[PDB]
């Protein structure tokens, strides 16, 4: 998840958009 | 825009700069 996503590894501003509403 | 390890509290935050009046969902797994 989002965590895996950008905690663990690394992640862009542009991923984090896929959790807006 | 760069790339980031983003974790806890922080995450929340970069979630609230990007998503803002859409309002967003963390759901931690
Ligand atoms: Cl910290
Ligand atoms: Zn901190």
């Amino acid at each position: 998840g989002i965590v895996e996503q950008c905690c663990t590894s690394i992640c862009s501003l542009y991923q984090l958009e896929n959790y807006c509403n | 825009f760069v790339n980031q390890h983003l974790c806890g509290s922080h995450l929340v935050e970069a979630l609230y700069l990007v998503c803002g009046e859409r309002g967003f969902f963390y759901t931690p797994k």
